[PDB]
């Protein structure tokens, strides 16, 4: 697809930031190498459900004035195209298929086949979670649903799993199109006091870390390179210097597009034609 | 009394900011120290 490392950023970040933030184990946990009035008072300060003050994240030139006692500043920065194909063809489908999907189900029976619902069009199933069928099982894949031979399996007749697969658009044939992208996103985490900028440099790169696992940077956005800046003041003529540390996020990512093939042979025929020259 | 009341708009990147300057002459006998903070409750300011 097209693609855009900012707006997956600004997705991905905001509800970790919030989900770490309301847990107060988790910072006290990322925080164990500071000082400790350092992370007693950043813990008082931001973390909790009772926390007064607030983190926030947005782009740069917004409008308005932000909260400039702590906010991630997300900078979208340069790339390059790094790696490309023979003939530009990154890939060929027989279906078009779409995002990869993860999705909590339970089993159901139904005319004595196990069933699972899903809530789209199943173009691929890549796993259903702990479980590996056999032939007898007589896996089948339908619409929406996934079916399951009920004969053997009665006790997991409520059996809850996760469903790994992803959708499908539409019956064509086609060439998926396009090349590789290196780009670069920089964060950057303002505030007016020193000790809570470093401390929001040391939960972004935890929150990173634990970024590299999801699946929208397994699939895409690839290669995740760290790089990180010294701390300066970023605005110097307030009644206060505003600091930041910056750190510029790599990412290796594929730019294509579905080019549908709407040519369809279906029949040879042959024919003998005599030449009485 | 104060004179030269500007505000000083800036427009950055990171959102706007307020650097304004304003000049001062304080009453007589008096050693006015840095960062000590003035305020004026007749004067109201408008802000969005």
């Amino acid at each position: 697809a097209i693609t855009s490392v900012d707006s997956y950023l600004l997705s991905e970040i905001k509800p970790r930031l919030n989900t770490v933030l309301e847990n107060c184990y988790i910072i006290d946990e990322v925080l164990k190498d500071f000082d400790y009035q350092t992370r007693e008072s950043f813990k008082e300060a931001f973390c909790g459900k009772n926390a007064q003050h607030e983190v926030t994240v947005g782009f740069n030139f917004p409008k308005f004035k932000n909260n400039y006692e702590a906010h991630y500043l997300i900078q979208l920065g340069q790339g390059q195209e790094t790696k490309n194909s023979l003939g530009s063809i990154q890939s060929s489908y027989f279906e078009a298929t779409g995002d990869t999907l993860v999705e909590s189900s339970t089993a159901i029976r139904e005319d004595d086949k196990l069933v699972f619902t899903v809530s789209k069009p199943i173009g691929e199933l890549i796993k259903v979670e702990d479980i590996e069928f056999a032939k007898y099982d007589n896996l089948q894949v339908e619409g929406n649903k996934v079916s399951f031979k009920y004969q053997t399996n009665e006790d997991y007749e409520n059996y809850n799993a996760n469903i790994i697969f992803t959708e499908k658009k539409n019956d064509s044939k086609g060439l998926v199109k396009g090349f590789t992208v290196e780009e670069q996103v920089t964060v950057v985490g303002l505030s007016f006091n020193v000790d809570v900028a470093r401390c929001l440099d040391a939960v972004l790169k935890m929150i990173l870390i634990s970024m590299r696992d999801s699946i929208e940077e397994q699939q895409t956005f690839q290669l995740q390179n760290l790089s990180f800046g010294d701390i300066a003041p970023i605005i110097e003529d307030g009644d206060s210097m505003i600091f930041g540390r910056p750190t510029i996020i790599k990412y290796t990512s594929s730019l294509d597009l579905d080019y549908t093939i709407t040519q369809d042979i279906n029949k040879l025929t042959f024919k003998e034609r005599k030449d009485w020259k | 009394a104060i004179q030269s009341q500007e505000k000083g708009t800036n427009q950055l990147d990171i959102g706007i900011l307020d650097t304004g300057t304003a000049i001062g002459t304080t009453q007589l006998e008096k050693r006015i120290s840095y960062r000590d903070r003035f305020t004026v409750p007749e004067v109201l300011m408008p802000q969005q």
